[PDB]
């Protein structure tokens, strides 16, 4: 299907903070409005909105993973 | 063969610090930026330009010189007598604002010097309670206005405001013919009254004092208006046009004079004052 | 792009552009371009004077009209520094039809005024051809009463075909809006000097131009109505425009015998599009030698010394 | 020393700082654009990191990406290199705050002599001659802009003093076109670089550049290595350079060294810099400071036997100079020549993918490129693909060696600049050696019937 | 006849200032140079039902 990737480069978080629940997880659908992670890049956290409305398919990073440019983050079938 | 490799994954142990207050980010275009550098240029995000808050303090420091600041009316302060009820208690707001923003209430005023020429400054801090016209804002525009008029020097204030202070009622809304009057006493004397309109500029500051200065300096993609832009469209239920109230839509439709950058507006203000006066021209 | 009458200077400036690609065009081509630059310009100097010689007024008109020639804007800036535009009627729009700001004349600080008709077809018609709708002279009286204020001098432009003939221009008060400029600009306080460059008249032009000195160029024509609606109404025709124009008076010197006009710039030769700086040199002049003159009467004086001029109106 | 640093640059530059920094043992990090994922130096690279998409300014010059990739990994420096953000004096003052350590001048330097104009006045306050001129940026007084090109003498030139890359440089040939050729030269230096300031400085028409390299590590020590002379250009654009420059003698060699030392030392220079110049009738007009690694860097390491990047990243490591300047030796002469994916001729980029490839490999030659067989170049950046060089114990023995390089080396898929280095060098006053920088531009010719 | 306007509109000032109004009734037809210098210009402007006033034709 659909892979949505992190446009920026900086640390993969995905709890808006240090003890907070995930903005999404695997299993409920999202929606074209909606955050999907929080990617920090010199303290200031930034958020990932989906750009198709889809099932979670799979998560393909995991909190504290750095990644990269147009790095695969998500795909939604 | 290294031509053939195995695109490994990062370490995520790895980590480095990074000092919180470095970097900042412009919401109008997303680019990350260099707090000082934003800091250096006004304020305004060098990447899409887009005008962004400035502090009350450091604007008028931005204008003035440096060395000749002096604050004006500086012992007013907000004295509810409504003692408005509403979901918070007025007073609660009140002193909430005046302790995160550090400013008695939104206007302050600070006569100064503008290369070598006396002048008055002011402006609107928006962060208190959506820099509000209180009887407080009110009384420094007097007490700025009658420091113009004694000591000859043109007078000179930023506009950023959501609309009156609904809290204080019709104590606020009275302060918009005070003010009135004042800029009337001063125009009447020769001495000319500059406001530079900054988003938000709407509801009775703007149809008070700034749109009353013999002329209206609107920074690029500010808010300027009467009405909210909600208040219109459920009003004519229908789609308002693509640019409203906006500075390069008002100098379209006659009521904003000239589009001023920030980084300008000093040299702007001073050439224009040192004609204006007739005074010499400023040096660069 | 000259005039039908400017033709023999035309052809000759055809043969003299094609000068710099025989420079290094190709094929090692490079002649002795001085020699044939400097007869090819002697030739076309002495043309143009067999040309501009015998021009009359219908031709003035036309050259008040060349689509090549300084605006406002190009007298401003050719004669004028630290130039900032002020737009807006604070009412209803700022209008294209006319520039109007503050500017430094030699340190001095005034006001301009004027008509801009936009050079190509975009500017063209993005400025109405120079025609203002009202809100431009509700515009031009705010600038003025402004002026006034802070014993500032006015210079005034006046470069208009007239004041639009179109629906929005009719509901919104025109006669109204010029009626008013013409009632406040004869109480300002500061002296007043207007120009008369390009085309200008039809009443509207007028709104902008009553002042303590006139002045007008040796090919601008001032006409109470322009040549064509003249033949069209009294000719029953279009054709006789320029004996339209030979009849009203619409030239320069004719108009300053009749008391109308304070003094005649000069224009440099072929008219002031050939050396639009030297123009605005002699603008430059003119404007601070009025000025000069003027600064010496006071206030007071001055109201009454305008007045006393504006009845002189009229041979009765 | 540094535990580990970013390689933030792309290619030739790009491999040559890995293979210093994998030397030293330093860890390296590659950061790459989408388009550049399968480069060389990428893929010999411990950890890979992509900041953006083809486009320079998206992806290379994204500052932000780069930090973020610096602060992931865990590198306590970066390495810019040369070309992308060398002289961004504001990358530098970024990076010097971030928490990172800039491989380089400190960015005050970057700032003073990024700014042709200051660095000249301050060249002139150090004691080191500069060419005649405006000695100050240009303002609108025309009258005091025609008082100096009299003054200095005609023809001159405009150049915009935040210009970079050999363009946004104008000739005036008179005073009729001088109003509006600067306003034309303002208008490309505020396009393409976003600075409008432009200067004026006395033309020469009989140049031999020269530039002398330096080292200083920023605690009062400055040394000059070996000289330099990129003579040949095309479009004011290198291509050929021979370290050292032929009838330097040594005594003109340690008399401008010690000046540029003492200018390194007043500046408080760190890092590795070089002070190009202007050469005729025995004398010296600074013209620039290249306040980075030059391209033609190697051209002095084969006749000093230093290698420049390890210096560096030992100054950037908080060591100071381990090289004397007594003990540094000039030792024979080189010569080096660029390889471009241009058309031999056109002098039009022709990227693609190289079907075949052979290096030169001998005695004395150096091959330093990331190209290779199935490599499609991309058609996004520079159209470098390789600094060559032959080091000989003379100017004749490295220019055989060149020639014997030239005829062995084989890239087939793109057109490339081969057939005109070999017809260089092949040319007789190249090998008497001294030519004026315009000799290769005068070669081309003119118009022919 | 031109000129004339400005005169007019002097006058008219002059008197405005003093006190003493100037009621200009609209009669069909008030049009060019007469609608825009002394037509429009007093205190009050009554137009006369069905009157054609403007100032192009
Ligand atoms: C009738 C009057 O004069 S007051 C009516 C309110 N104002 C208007 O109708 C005009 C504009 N209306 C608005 O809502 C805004 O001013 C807009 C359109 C410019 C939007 O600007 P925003 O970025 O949305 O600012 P916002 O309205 O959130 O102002 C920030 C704060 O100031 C407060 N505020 C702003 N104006 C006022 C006011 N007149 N009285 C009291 N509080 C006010 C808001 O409640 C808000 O507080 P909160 O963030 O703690 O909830
Ligand atoms: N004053 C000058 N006189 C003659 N040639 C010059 C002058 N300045 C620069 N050049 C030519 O341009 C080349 C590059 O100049 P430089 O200032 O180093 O610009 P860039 O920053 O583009 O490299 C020089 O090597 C020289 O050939
Ligand atoms: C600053 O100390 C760098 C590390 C990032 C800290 C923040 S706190 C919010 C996020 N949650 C988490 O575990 N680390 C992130
Ligand atoms: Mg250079
Ligand atoms: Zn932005």
């Amino acid at each position: 299907g659909h892979i949505v990737r992190s446009p920026m480069v900086g640390t993969f978080y995905r709890t808006p903070s240090p003890d907070a629940k995930a903005f999404i997880e695997v299993g409920q659908k999202v929606n074209v409005g909606d955050t999907l992670c929080i990617v920090e890049a010199m303290k200031m956290m930034n958020q990932i909105e989906a750009d198709k409305s889809g099932t979670v398919k799979a998560i393909l990073v995991e909190s504290g993973q750095p990644v990269e440019f147009d790095e695969p983050l998500v795909v939604i079938e | 063969s290294w031509i053939e490799r195995i695109k490994s994954n990062i370490t995520p142990t790895r980590k480095a610090s990074i000092p919180e207050g470095v970097w900042t980010k412009c919401d109008s275009c997303g680019q990350v930026l260099y707090r000082a550098e934003l800091e250096r240029n006004l304020e305004v995000c060098p990447k899409c330009d887009h005008h962004m808050r400035m502090t009350a303090r450091n604007r008028l420091h931005s204008l003035l010189d440096e060395g000749s600041l002096v604050e004006l009316g500086s012992e007013l302060e907000p004295k509810d007598v409504l003692k408005f009820r509403d979901s918070k208690k007025y007073k609660d707001r009140l002193a909430s604002a005046q302790k995160e923003t550090g400013e008695k209430d939104a206007l302050v005023v600070m006569k100064g010097t503008l290369y070598g020429m006396p002048v008055v400054a002011a402006a609107f801090e928006f962060a208190f309670m959506g820099g509000s016209m209180g009887s407080v804002v009110g009384a420094r525009f007097v007490r700025a206005v009658e420091q113009a008029l004694e000591d000859n020097c043109p007078l000179i204030c930023f506009s950023a405001s959501g609309g009156a202070r609904m809290q204080e009622a019709l104590m606020s809304l009275m302060q918009m013919a005070k003010t009135s009057a004042a800029l009337a006493k001063m125009q009447e004397r020769g001495l000319p009254y500059i406001s530079v309109l900054t988003d938000p500029t709407m509801g009775g500051v703007s149809a008070s004092f700034a749109m009353l200065g013999d002329l209206n300096i609107a920074e690029p993609k500010a808010l300027i208006g009467f009405a909210g832009p909600r208040v219109i469209e459920q009003t004519v239920r229908e789609k308002l046009p693509p640019g409203f109230q906006r500075s390069e839509f008002l100098i379209e439709k006659g009521a904003i004079d000239m589009i001023v950058r920030r980084p300008e507006m000093r040299l702007k203000l001073a050439s224009i004052l040192a004609k204006l006066m007739n005074l010499p021209a400023p040096n660069p | 792009n000259f005039l039908d009458f400017e033709q023999p200077i035309a052809e000759l400036e055809a043969k003299i552009d094609s000068l710099t690609a025989v420079s290094r065009q190709d094929e090692k081509l490079d002649i002795n371009i001085d020699e044939e630059v400097h007869r090819l310009r002697e030739k076309s100097v002495e043309l143009t004077r067999k040309i501009f010689a015998d021009l009359g007024a219908w031709q003035i008109a036309q050259l008040a009209r060349h689509p090549q020639r300084p605006y406002t804007l190009d007298y401003v800036r050719l004669a004028f520094d630290e130039f900032d535009e002020l737009a807006g009627d604070r009412a209803y729009a700022d209008d294209k039809a006319i520039v109007g700001g503050i500017a430094r004349l030699d340190g001095r600080p005034v006001m301009i005024i004027g008509h801009q008709k936009g050079r190509e077809t975009k500017e063209k018609i993005r400025r109405n051809f120079g025609m203002p709708a009202p809100e431009g002279y509700r515009k031009a009286l705010r600038l003025m009463q402004m002026a006034e204020r802070f014993k500032m001098p006015i210079i005034t432009f006046i470069d208009t075909p007239g004041a639009y003939p179109g629906v929005g221009a009719e509901e919104r008060g025109q006669s109204e809006a010029i009626a008013r400029n013409l009632r406040e600009m004869s109480r300002l306080g500061v002296p007043v000097v207007c120009t008369v460059i390009g085309e200008g008249g039809s009443g509207g032009a007028l709104a902008i131009g009553v002042g303590d000195k006139v002045n007008m160029l040796q090919y601008s024509t001032y006409s109470v109505i322009s040549p064509e609606g003249c033949a069209s109404i009294l000719w029953k025709s279009a054709d006789k425009a320029p004996l339209a124009a030979e009849a009203m008076g619409i030239i320069a010197p004719r108009l300053k015998e009749l008391k109308l006009i304070d003094s005649i710039i000069p224009e440099p030769l072929g008219g002031a599009h050939r050396n639009p700086e030297a123009m605005a040199a002699s603008l430059k002049a003119q404007l601070l030698a009025d000025l000069a003159d003027l600064d010496v009467l006071s206030t007071e004086d001055l109201k009454n010394r305008r007045y006393q001029r504006l009845m002189s109106y009229g041979y009765a | 020393m540094l535990d580990k640093i970013v390689i933030a640059n792309r290619g030739e530059i790009a491999l040559r700082i890995l293979r210093a920094c994998k030397e030293l043992g330093i860890k390296t990090v590659a950061v790459h654009s989408s388009a550049d994922r399968d480069l060389k130096h990428v893929l010999l690279a411990d950890e890979t990191v992509c900041i953006g998409p083809a486009p320079s300014v998206k992806s290379y010059l994204n500052i932000p990406a780069i930090i973020s990739a610096a602060e992931i990994t865990g590198a306590v420096a970066i390495h810019p290199g040369y070309g992308f953000l060398s002289e961004n004096a504001n990358f530098a003052e970024q990076v010097e705050r971030s928490g990172f350590i800039f491989i380089g001048p400190k960015a005050e330097t970057i700032r003073l002599m990024g700014d042709k104009v200051s660095a000249i006045a301050a060249m002139k306050k150090a004691g080191v001659p500069c060419v005649p001129g405006s000695d100050g940026p240009l303002g609108d007084d025309m009258d005091k802009n025609r008082a100096i090109a009299k003054r200095i003498g005609y023809p001159v030139i405009i150049k915009a003093s935040g210009g970079g890359g050999g363009r946004g440089m104008r000739v005036v040939r008179g005073d009729a076109e001088l109003a509006q050729s600067i306003s034309m030269t303002r208008a490309e230096a505020k396009a393409a670089f976003s600075n409008d300031m432009v200067y004026m400085e006395k033309y020469l028409e009989n140049p031999r550049h020269v530039e002398i390299q330096v080292l200083a590590d920023g605690q009062g020590n400055a040394i000059y290595l070996a000289e330099r002379d990129c003579s040949m250009q095309r479009r004011h654009q290198k291509v050929v350079e021979e370290a050292p420059a032929p009838g330097i003698t040594p005594e003109l060699r340690r008399y401008i060294g010690e000046r540029c030392a003492k200018a390194c030392v007043d500046i408080g220079y760190r890092g590795a810099g070089t002070f190009e110049f202007l050469f005729e009738n025995g004398e010296f007009y600074f013209i620039e400071m290249n306040t980075r690694i030059q391209v033609e860097h190697p051209v002095t390491e084969m006749i000093t036997g230093v290698d420049l990047i390890k210096e560096q990243l030992r100054i950037a490591a908080g060591q100071p100079l381990s090289i004397k300047q007594e003990e540094v030796h000039v030792r024979g002469h080189a010569v080096e020549c660029r390889i471009n994916a241009e058309d031999p001729n056109t002098f039009l980029p022709s990227p693609g993918k190289i079907t075949r490839f052979h290096a030169p490999g001998g005695f004395g030659v150096r091959w330093e490129s990331h190209i290779y067989a199935g490599y499609t170049v991309p058609p996004y950046y520079d159209s470098m693909i390789g600094k060559l060089i032959c080091y000989g114990e003379n100017r004749d023995v490295a220019i055989a060696r060149m020639k014997n390089a030239l005829q062995e080396l084989i890239i087939d898929g793109i057109k490339t600049n081969v057939d005109l280095q070999i017809r260089i060098m092949n040319d007789e006053n190249f090998q008497h050696g001294g030519t004026n920088i315009h000799y290769l531009e005068k070669k081309l010719g003119l118009q022919e019937k």
